[PDB]
This record gives structure tokens, sequence and C-alpha cells, in this order.
């Protein structure tokens, strides 16, 4: 969870 | 004694120091939150696009070979430009070589904020329990 995600 | 891996910084990676990472037991990689945050003894980074679960890296000893599993990261896991497995999927256990180039992540731009956050992007060096590196 809380990931910067492209 | 244990396995042995040596994390080091690629010129491409978002920084980090040098990581001294003790196989007896499976370790996790991810991303820093204030339940894990990162040292020098543990594969925890501070990199906004790790997953907190994102892989795990261990030595097996009926194999001699050391691994490498994506562990339904967001952002992707690599060795050598590989990837181990799509969005939110595990790997299968990967083998790994002193040498091998891992990346965790991919670089991300923040668009409201207009920042790119870098990923990891490491050398690991391995040794085995009696020191020969593999």
């Amino acid at each position: 969870d809380g990931t910067m995600k492209r | 004694p244990s396995a042995l891996a040596i994390f080091t910084c690629r010129p491409n990676s978002h920084p980090f120091q040098e990581r001294h990472v003790y196989l007896d037991e499976p370790i996790k990689i991810g991303r820093s939150v204030a339940r894990c945050r990162p040292a020098q003894n543990n594969a925890t980074f501070d990199c906004k696009v790790l997953s907190r679960n994102h892989a795990l890296v261990w030595f097996d000893h009926k194999t001699g070979k050391f691994y490498l599993q994506d562990t339904k990261s967001s952002n992707g896991t690599f060795i050598n430009s590989q990837r181990l497995s799509r969005g939110s999927e595990e790997s299968p256990p990967c083998e790994i070589l002193s040498g091998d180039i891992i990346q965790f992540g991919v670089d991300v731009t923040e668009n409201t904020r207009k920042v790119t956050h870098g990923c990891i992007v490491s050398t690991i060096k391995l040794f085995l329990p009696d020191g020969m590196e593999a």
C-alpha cells in the first residue's frame, strides 16, 4: 500500500 | 556462517548507502515506513516507487543458489534489465549471481508536483556461507 505507481 | 548479499548503488539509481545483508533468513526488500527504516544491514529503502512488500532475497542451501522473488510489486523488479513479473503478480524464484544488476521499481513522475522519483538500481555481490563469491 502507499506506493507511488507508474 | 551466513550467506551475504552486498547491495551497491549504481549511477542511475536513487542514491542509497551500501547495504550488507546477511541471509540467515529470507530478507524483505521494500519501502521505508515508520515500522521499518533503512539501515546499513537491511534492504529497506526510502524510495517512494518501491512497494512495501516489494521482493524477497534468500539463499537456498539445497541448490547453493541465491534467489530473488517479486512479491506483487506495483512497479516491477528486474534482473539484468529483465522484469520478473507483471504488476501485482508474484514471480517464481529467479536466480541471481554476483555482479548482477538488480532494479526495484521504475522512475515515476509525480504529475501534480512535476517531480521525478527515481528507482533503486543496484549491483549485487553475493557470497556463499563459505565466503566464496557466487
